[PDB]
């Protein structure tokens, strides 16, 4: 779009039964493609582990 | 004791002697407690932060 990127993504999720989807009606975002983000995790606190 | 019985009558024949029992049977003690793994999250009074 000349400087920046055009992605369309209709990624969609499961609920009980039934599909949704992961973006609303009508919204955009201006992003980075190498914004940094934490994909960090959690302690496990079960007794076995 | 012996009192004193004469020399010409039998006398009393006396019972022996014994007989004494019991029973102390049964006993028990069970200090169950818990480990709680939640516990681990926070830090302990020990364990210089």
């Amino acid at each position: 779009y000349g400087d920046v990127a055009i992605v369309v993504y209709s990624g969609q999720y499961v609920e009980n039964g039934v599909k949704k989807n992961f973006l609303p009606d009508n919204t955009m975002v201006l992003g980075n493609t190498q914004a940094r983000g934490l994909r960090t995790y959690g302690c496990i606190q079960d007794a076995d582990a | 004791m012996a009192l004193y019985v004469s020399p010409i009558v039998s006398g009393e024949v006396i019972r022996s002697r014994g007989g004494s029992t019991s029973e102390f049977t049964p006993g028990y003690v069970k200090p169950k407690h818990e480990v709680n793994p939640q516990m681990t999250l926070r830090r302990l009074p020990d364990e210089d932060p």
